C-alpha cells in the first residue's frame, strides 16, 4: 500500500544477515 | 566490335567429365595422351558439439542474447 | 496413391519376370547378369561372344521368337574402365513383348 | 506502435540519487559473484522508479555500473511489459480485460469510462496524467472486472465505481484499494464460517 | 495468341515494365537473350543493354510465358524484311519504340487471352 | 571401445557416446533439412526443422540438439516425419514477400532449394504477411529485414567469433526485429562476412548488389595475396 | 473413489482466512513441532510424502514427492539451490495471492524443511511485479521470524539453516513453464531453453536446482506431520489428498473453494453457494482448467467427478483447478476467442511452429466470430490446431491447440448458422 | 495440367497472390524437374511408321 518504501525491504535487515555469503566462484 | 558478345576460338573450353574417382581420374588423361594435375578431397573436422555446454559455472563458454 | 499417379499392375510384372528367368537358366555361358526394369521391360547383360549366339538362340524358336529389331544404339561411358555399351532391342511379335540386350565393349 | 528510438534525447541525463547507490549494494550481495554478473531486472526497474519512465540515457547508464555491452540491456527492457519508454501519467491506470472479466460484466465497465471522462478509448487523455491501458492475468476473475493502479488494485468493480473512481481521483481521492463492496474478505458466503478452532489436534508428526 | 515480332510494354505513365530478374534469358532454347543490368542510379534495378537476335530466335513462346512482371510480349505484326544482316539484331532502344508504336494493338489481345493461362 | 552401436534406418553405425542424430546420419550419408545449425557456430533449437520420428515413441524430437543413447532405431523417412517437415515449412513461407524477381539470393536461398525437395505444394493463408522496415548498417551490408525468417544465425556470429556484441533479439511474440536499437554502425573487420552466413536473402552485398544471377558464373579456383596467411 | 466425498471441514491444510493475515506468534498450526522435525535426515522426507503422492499443482502430474527424492543428484562440487514458482499466469487462476493474502507464515516453515531434501544452498522465490503490496508484506513476513533467530544461519539446532532470496519479474512468461525461469533468474531475455538437454535438474543457474509450485511446498509440512493413513483421504487410488479450487464465471458468489478429490462438479459448484445462472434446462457450458481444457456442454461432466483420470475419461483433463462457466447471456464463441487472442501477447517468439502458427489461428478465429463466407475452413483449422504438439517446445504450443481443438469438437452448430447469417445478409 | 506442381507450371492468376507458387513457377524456370534414372523406350505409330525414344 505504498509505491515507493523499498529500502524497508531491501537493504533495512536483509543487509546485517545476508546470510552469509559465500556463494562460490565462478569467477568465470 | 559490334556488340559486346565476348566471342572467342579456344574450342574447348566448355566441358566438364564427371568421374567416379581418383583410381579412374588419371586413367583418362593418359589414355587420350594429355598433362594434368591433381587435387585433393579434403573433409572436416569430425568433430566436438555440444548443446548444453554453453552453459557453465566457472567455465567460458556461456552465451546470451537468445 | 492417387489420381495424376500410374497404376501398375503385377499381371506382366509376374510374366516378365517367370518369362526371362530361363533364359540365364539354358544359356549359362554368355548370359552374366538379367534384371527386371520396374515398368514391365527386361534387360540382360551378355558378354561381347555372345553376341551372335544369344540373337540366334532368339531369332528363332517355339517360345520366344523377336523377330524384328527395332533398335540398336549405343551409349559412351567415360568411368567404367571399359568404355562404351552396346543395347539392342528385339520385338516378339507373336507374344507383344521386349527385351534388350546390353553388351558392353570397348574401342580396340 | 514502433520499437525503436528516432533520437529524442541520446544524453537527457539521468543520474541516480545516492539515497539509491546504496541500495545497488545489496542487491549485488545476493548474487554469488561471477554469475552476478546481472542484476538487471531490479537495477532498472530502480531506475523507472525515480524517473517514471525511463529514457535511452538511462538504459546508457546502467551498462557502465555492470560492465555488460549496452545491448544486454536495450534487449532487456523492450521485452517485459511493465518497463516504459513513452512518457506516462501520474496514475497509469490497468482495466484487467480477459475471458472471465468479459463474461463478469466487464460491458459497462468498458466505455462509459469515456462518457465519464472525456478521453479517447485505450489512449492517454490529452492533458496530463490519466493514461487508459488494459492488460491480462492478474489473480482473481472471482472478483468483479478488477481495476489496478500504480500501487493496489480495486476490486469489485461496477459503473458506480466508475462514477467513484474516475471522480475521486480527479480530485486527487483514494477510491477504496480493496473490494468497495460485498465480502471484505472475500469468502465462501455459505462455507465462510467453518467453525473457527484450533486445527484438530496438531501432533500427528509421531509417525 | 499469334507469335511475330517482339516488344517491351511499360505501365501507365512510363515505367519500361522490365525489372531484370533473368528468366526470359534462361528460358530462351536458343540462347538469343543478353541482358547485363546495374543498379540505376534511383535505387530500383533495371536493364542497360538488352540484345534479341531475330535470327537465332526460333519462335517459343518460352520468353512471353516465363516473365513475372507481364513485360515482354511476341507481338502481332509479322512485318519484317530488311536488306542487311547487321539489322536484324535488336538492341533496347528498338523494341520500346517497335513496342510503343503499338499497345493498342497488344492490349487488346493480352486482355482477351490472359484469362486462359 | 567406447562407442554406441545405433542402428540408422534399420542399419548400424557406430559414433561416440555423446555425438547428435544430426552428425550420426550425416556420418551414412544423409542430410537433414538444416536451418538453425552452422557447424562454426553454437546450437540453437529455434525453427525445428530437423523433425526424425525415432522409432517406438509418440513424440518428435530435434536431430539438432540431442544426444544419442544406447542404440535407437533413427527412423528417418517414415509417414510422420515427413508430415512435420511438411508441416513446419509452411508457416514460416507465409509470412514472407513474394519476392524473387529481384532479392539478390534468387539462386541458392534455402527457402527455395527445400520447398521443391521437402515441404509443401501449394499455399493456404491467404491475406496477412506482416512487413516489417529496413534501415542501415553500413556502406557494405544492403539489409532489408523484410525477408527475414529469424533463425538467429547472424546474432550468434557476433556473439562468437567476430567479438563485437552489437546485434540482438528485441521484441516478443510475432513483433520482433532482428537489428541494432539504436543507430549505431557495425563494422570492424570480418564485418563483411556475415552476407554468406545469412540463409536467405536479407543480408546481401552493397557493390555487387544487382549484376547477374549465380547460374551464369564460371567458378574457378585461386588464392588471393593481399596478406600474409594468403 | 469412495464415498463420493470431497468434504469441506475444518481439519484442513490451511490455516485460516478471516483469522489474522498480518505477523503473528505462530498460534497454533505454525512451528508446532519446529526443531524436530529437520532433526532426522532426508530419508525421512525423502518417500515420506508417498503416503499422499501428492502430483504437484503446477499444472502437471509427475508426483512431487518422486522429483525431490528421485531425479535429484547427490553432489559432485557445485552447490545446489531452490526455485519456489509464486506465479499465476493460468487466467482467472486465484490460487496464489490467497494463500500469500492470509496465510503467508506457512510458506518458510516447508522453504527451509523442503529444502533439507535436497540439500540445497539458498532459496529464490519468485513474485509476479504486478501482486506488489501482498508482496510487500512478504518480505515484512520474513523479517517477523526470521529476524527473530528462529531461521538461519544456524537456526535451530541444526548446522542446515538458510534464507530466501525473494525477486520480481515485470511482465514476464515464466509462469507457464520451468526452464525460463532458470533463464530470467539470470538477466537473460526469457527465451527459453529446450526442456529436455539435460533437463532442469542438470543445466540450471550455474548448478542443478529444483522447481516447485506455491502449494507444492505449502503443503509440504502439514504432509509431512500430519502423514497418514490420511493422505489417502478421497478420490481414487490414482489421486490422493485435498486441492485448493476456485470459482469463477457465472455465480451468485464466485468465492474461493477448498475441498478434496473427486467431488460431481453438479453437486460442488452450486453448492458455496449461489449457481445464480441456469442450473438446469440453460446451457451450463463449463470448462474444466484455467486455460488448458477446452468447453465441454451440460454432458456427463456434471456427473463426472474431478478426479484426474476422470476429466482424462472426457477429452481433456486439467491441473489448474479453475471452473469458468457461461450459461445463456455469453456467446460461446466469443468467449474462447478472446482467450485465443490472449496466447499473441504473451508467447515467446523462437520456434517457428508458434510464432507464426497462434498468429495464422488469430487472424481467422476472428473471422469466425463475425460470421463470413463459405465454411470448410473449420477442418483447415483443425488441422493446424493438430499441428502443433511435439513441434513447439514449451507447453504454449499445447496449450493453444487445446481450445481450438475441443471447440471444433462438441459444437456443430456454432457457426454453420453465424456464417449461415452474413451469407444470408450478403444475399 | 497434372496438378501436382513439380511437373506443371501454375496459372499466371497463382503465381501472383500466394507465396508457394513462385518457388514453383521461379525455380521450375531456371532448373528443370527431378526425374528418377534409368533408362526406358517407348514406340507410337507415327503416320508412317513409329517413332521411338530410347
Ligand atoms: C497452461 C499452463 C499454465 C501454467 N501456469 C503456471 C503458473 O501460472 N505458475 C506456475 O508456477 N506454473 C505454471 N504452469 C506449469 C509449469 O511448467 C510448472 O510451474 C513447472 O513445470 C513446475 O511444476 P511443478 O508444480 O510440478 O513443480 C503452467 C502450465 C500450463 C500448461
Ligand atoms: S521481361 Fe521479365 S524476364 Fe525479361 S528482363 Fe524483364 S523482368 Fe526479366
Ligand atoms: S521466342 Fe523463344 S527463342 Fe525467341 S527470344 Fe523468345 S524465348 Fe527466346
Ligand atoms: S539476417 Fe535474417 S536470415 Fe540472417 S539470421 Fe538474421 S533474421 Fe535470420
Ligand atoms: S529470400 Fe527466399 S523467399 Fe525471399 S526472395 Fe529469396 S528465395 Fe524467395
Ligand atoms: S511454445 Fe513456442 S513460443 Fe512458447 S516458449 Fe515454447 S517455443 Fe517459445
Ligand atoms: S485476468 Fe483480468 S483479473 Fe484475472
Ligand atoms: S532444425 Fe535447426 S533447430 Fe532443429
Amino acid at each position: 500500500y505504498s509505491t515507493y518504501t523499498f529500502l524497508d525491504l531491501n537493504l533495512d535487515l536483509s543487509k546485517f544477515r545476508m546470510p552469509q555469503p559465500s556463494s562460490g566462484r565462478e569467477s568465470p | 566490335p559490334l556488340m559486346g558478345w565476348a566471342s572467342t576460338a579456344d574450342p574447348l573450353s566448355n566441358l566438364v567429365l564427371t568421374f567416379s574417382t581418383k583410381e579412374d581420374a588419371v586413367a583418362f588423361a593418359e589414355k587420350n595422351g594429355w598433362s594434368y594435375d591433381v587435387e585433393e578431397r579434403k573433409v572436416p573436422k569430425p568433430k566436438s558439439k555440444s548443446y548444453g555446454a554453453n552453459f557453465s559455472w566457472n567455465k567460458r563458454t556461456r552465451v546470451s542474447t537468445k | 496413391t492417387r489420381p495424376t499417379v500410374r497404376p501398375r499392375n503385377d499381371v506382366a510384372h509376374k510374366q516378365l519376370s517367370a518369362f526371362g528367368e530361363y533364359v540365364a537358366e539354358i544359356l549359362p555361358k554368355y548370359v552374366q547378369q538379367v534384371q527386371v526394369s520396374c515398368f514391365n521391360e527386361l534387360e540382360i547383360c551378355i558378354h561381347p561372344d555372345g553376341v551372335i549366339p544369344v540373337l540366334t538362340f532368339l531369332r528363332d524358336h517355339s517360345n520366344a521368337q523377336f523377330k524384328s529389331l527395332a533398335d540398336l544404339t549405343a551409349v559412351d561411358i567415360p568411368t567404367r574402365q571399359n568404355r562404351f555399351e552396346i543395347v539392342y532391342n528385339l520385338l516378339s511379335l507373336r507374344f507383344n513383348s521386349r527385351i534388350r540386350v546390353k553388351t558392353y565393349t570397348d574401342e580396340l | 506502435v514502433h520499437r525503436d528510438t528516432p533520437e529524442n534525447n541520446p544524453e537527457t541525463p539521468f543520474d541516480f540519487t545516492p539515497e539509491n547507490y546504496k541500495r545497488i549494494e545489496a542487491i549485488v550481495k545476493n548474487y554469488p559473484e561471477g554469475h552476478k554478473a546481472a542484476a538487471v531486472l531490479p537495477v532498472l526497474d530502480l531506475a523507472q522508479r525515480q524517473n517514471g519512465w525511463l529514457p535511452i540515457s538511462a538504459m546508457n547508464k546502467v551498462a557502465e555500473i555492470l560492465q555488460v555491452p549496452p545491448m544486454r540491456v536495450y534487449e532487456v527492457a523492450t521485452f517485459y511489459t511493465m518497463y516504459n519508454r513513452k512518457p506516462v501519467g501520474k496514475y497509469h491506470i490497468q482495466v484487467c480485460t480477459t475471458t472471465p472479466c468479459m463474461l463478469r460484466n466487464s460491458d459497462s465497465i468498458l466505455e462509459a469510462i469515456q462518457k465519464k471522462l472525456g478521453i479517447k478509448v485505450g489512449e492517454t487523455t490529452p492533458d496530463k496524467l490519466f493514461t487508459l491501458i488494459e492488460v491480462e492475468c492478474l489473480g482473481a476473475c472471482v472478483n468483479a472486472p478488477m481495476v489496478q493502479i500504480n500501487d493496489n488494485y480495486y476490486e469489485d468493480l461496477t459503473p458506480k465505481d466508475i462514477e467513484e473512481i474516475i471522480d475521486e481521483l480527479k480530485a486527487g481521492k483514494i477510491p477504496k484499494p480493496g473490494p468497495r463492496s460485498g465480502r471484505f474478505s472475500c469468502e465462501p458466503a455459505g462455507g465462510l464460517t467453518s467453525l473457527t478452532e484450533p486445527p484438530k489436534g496438531p501432533g500427528f508428526g509421531v509417525q | 495468341r499469334f507469335r511475330g515480332e517482339h516488344a517491351l510494354r511499360r505501365y501507365p505513365s512510363g515505367e519500361e515494365r522490365c525489372i531484370a530478374c533473368k528468366l526470359c534469358e534462361a528460358v530462351c532454347p536458343a540462347q538469343a537473350i543478353t541482358i547485363e543490368a546495374e543498379p540505376r542510379a534511383d535505387g530500383s534495378r533495371r536493364t542497360t543493354r538488352y540484345d534479341i537476335d531475330m535470327t537465332k530466335c526460333i519462335y517459343c513462346g518460352f520468353c512471353q510465358e516465363a516473365c513475372p512482371v507481364d513485360a515482354i510480349v511476341e507481338g502481332p505484326n509479322f512485318e519484317f524484311s530488311t536488306e542487311t544482316h547487321e539489322e536484324l539484331l535488336y538492341n533496347k532502344e528498338k523494341l520500346l519504340n517497335n513496342g510503343d508504336k503499338w499497345e493498342a494493338e497488344i492490349a487488346a489481345n493480352i486482355q482477351a487471352d490472359y484469362l486462359y493461362r | 571401445s567406447n562407442l554406441i552401436e545405433v542402428f540408422v534406418d534399420g542399419q548400424s553405425v557406430m559414433v561416440e557416446p555423446g555425438t547428435t542424430v544430426l552428425q550420426a546420419c550425416e556420418k551414412v550419408g544423409m542430410q537433414i533439412p538444416r536451418f538453425c545449425y552452422h557447424e562454426r557456430l553454437s546450437v540453437a533449437g529455434n525453427c525445428r526443422m530437423c523433425l526424425v520420428e525415432i522409432e517406438k515413441a509418440p513424440k518428435v524430437v530435434a536431430a539438432c540438439a540431442m544426444p544419442v543413447m544406447k542404440g535407437w532405431n533413427i527412423l528417418t523417412n517414415s509417414e510422420k516425419t515427413k508430415k512435420a517437415r511438411e508441416g513446419v515449412m509452411e508457416f514460416l513461407l507465409a509470412n514472407h514477400p513474394l519476392d524473387c524477381p529481384i532479392c539478390d539470393q534468387g539462386g541458392e536461398c534455402d527457402l527455395q532449394d527445400q520447398s521443391m525437395m521437402f515441404g509443401s505444394d501449394r499455399s493456404r493463408f491467404l491475406e496477412g504477411k506482416r512487413a516489417v522496415e529496413d534501415k542501415n548498417i553500413g556502406p557494405l551490408v544492403k539489409t532489408i529485414m523484410t525477408r527475414c525468417i529469424q533463425c538467429t544465425r547472424c546474432i550468434r556470429f557476433a556473439s562468437e567469433i567476430a567479438g563485437v556484441d552489437d546485434l540482438g533479439t528485441t521484441g516478443r511474440g510475432n513483433d520482433m526485429q532482428v537489428g541494432t536499437y539504436i543507430e549505431k554502425m557495425f563494422m570492424s573487420e570480418l564485418s563483411g562476412n556475415i552476407i554468406d552466413i545469412c540463409p536467405v536473402g536479407a543480408l546481401t552485398s552493397k557493390p555487387y548488389a544487382f549484376t547477374a544471377r549465380p547460374w551464369e558464373t564460371r567458378k574457378t579456383e585461386s588464392i588471393d595475396v593481399m596478406d600474409a596467411v594468403g | 473413489f469412495g464415498s463420493l466425498k470431497d468434504e469441506d471441514r475444518i481439519f484442513t491444510n490451511l490455516y485460516g482466512r478471516h483469522d489474522w493475515r498480518l505477523k503473528g506468534a505462530q498460534s497454533r498450526g505454525d512451528w508446532y513441532k519446529t526443531k524436530e522435525i529437520l532433526l532426522k535426515g532426508p530419508d525421512w522426507i525423502l518417500g515420506e510424502v508417498k503416503t499422499s503422492g501428492l502430483r504437484g499443482r503446477g499444472g502437471a502430474g509427475f508426483p512431487t514427492g518422486l522429483k525431490w527424492s528421485f531425479m535429484n543428484k547427490p553432489s559432485d562440487g557445485r552447490p545446489k539451490y531452490l526455485v519456489v514458482n509464486a506465479d499465476e499466469g493460468e487466467p482467472g487462476t486465484c490460487k496464489d495471492r490467497e494463500i500469500i493474502r492470509h496465510d503467508p507464515h506457512k510458506l518458510v516453515e516447508g522453504c527451509l524443511v523442503g529444502g533439507r531434501a535436497m540439500g540445497a544452498r539458498a532459496a529464490y522465490i519468485y513474485i509476479r511485479g504486478e501482486f506488489y503490496n501482498e508482496a510487500s508484506n512478504l518480505q515484512v513476513a520474513i523479517r517477523e521470524a526470521y529476524e527473530a533467530g528462529l531461521i538461519g544461519k544456524n537456526a535451530c539446532g541444526s548446522g542446515y539453516d538458510f534464507d530466501v532470496f525473494v525477486v520480481r519479474g515485470a511482465g514476464a512468461y515464466i509462469c507457464g513453464e520451468e526452464t525460463a525461469l532458470i533463464e530470467s533468474i539470470e538477466g537473460k531475455q526469457g527465451k527459453p531453453r529446450l526442456k529436455p538437454p539435460f533437463p532442469a535438474d542438470v543445466g540450471v543457474f550455474g548448478c542443478p536446482t529444483t522447481v516447485a509450485n506455491v502449494e507444492t511446498v505449502a503443503v509440504s509440512p502439514t504432509i509431512c506431520r500430519r502423514g497418514g493413513a490420511w493422505f489417502a483421504s478421497f478420490g481414487r487410488e490414482r489421486n490422493s489428498g485435498t486441492k485448493l479450487f476456485n470459482i469463477s464465471g457465472h455465480v451468485n458468489n464466485p468465492c474461493t473453494v477448498e475441498e478434496e478429490m473427486s467431488v460431481p462438479l453438479k453437486e460442488l459448484i452450486e453448492k458455496h453457494a449461489g449457481g445464480v445462472t441456469g442450473g438446469w434446462d440453460n446451457l451450463l457450458a463449463v470448462i474444466p482448467g484455467g486455460s488448458s481444457t477446452p468447453l465441454i456442454p451440460k454432458s456427463v461432466c456434471e456427473t463426472v467427478l474431478m478426479d484426474f483420470d476422470a476429466l482424462i475419461q472426457a477429452q481433456t483433463g486439467l491441473g489448474t483447478a479453475a471452473v469458468i462457466v457461461m450459461d445463456r447471456s455469453t456467446d460461446i464463441v466469443k468467449a474462447i476467442a478472446r482467450l485465443i487472442e490472449f496466447y499473441k501477447h504473451e508467447s515467446c517468439g523462437q520456434c517457428t511452429p508458434c510464432r507464426e502458427g497462434v498468429d495464422w489461428m488469430n487472424k481467422v478465429m476472428a473471422r469466425f466470430v463475425r460470421g463470413d463466407a463459405r465454411p470448410a475452413e473449420i477442418d483447415s483449422l483443425w488441422e493446424i490446431s493438430k499441428q502443433i504438439e511435439g513441434h513447439t517446445i514449451c507447453a504454449l504450443g499445447d496449450g493453444a491447440a487445446w481450445p481450438v481443438q475441443g471447440l471444433i469438437r462438441h459444437f456443430r452448430p456454432e457457426l454453420e448458422e453465424r456464417m449461415q447469417q452474413f451469407a444470408q445478409q450478403h444475399q | 495440367k497434372v496438378d501436382d506442381a513439380k511437373v506443371s507450371p501454375p496459372k499466371r492468376a497463382e503465381m501472383k497472390t500466394s507465396m508457394e507458387s513462385l518457388i514453383h513457377h521461379f525455380k521450375l524456370y531456371t532448373e528443370g524437374y527431378q526425374v528418377p534414372p534409368g533408362a526406358t523406350y517407348t514406340a507410337i505409330e507415327a503416320p508412317k511408321g513409329e517413332f521411338g525414344v530410347y
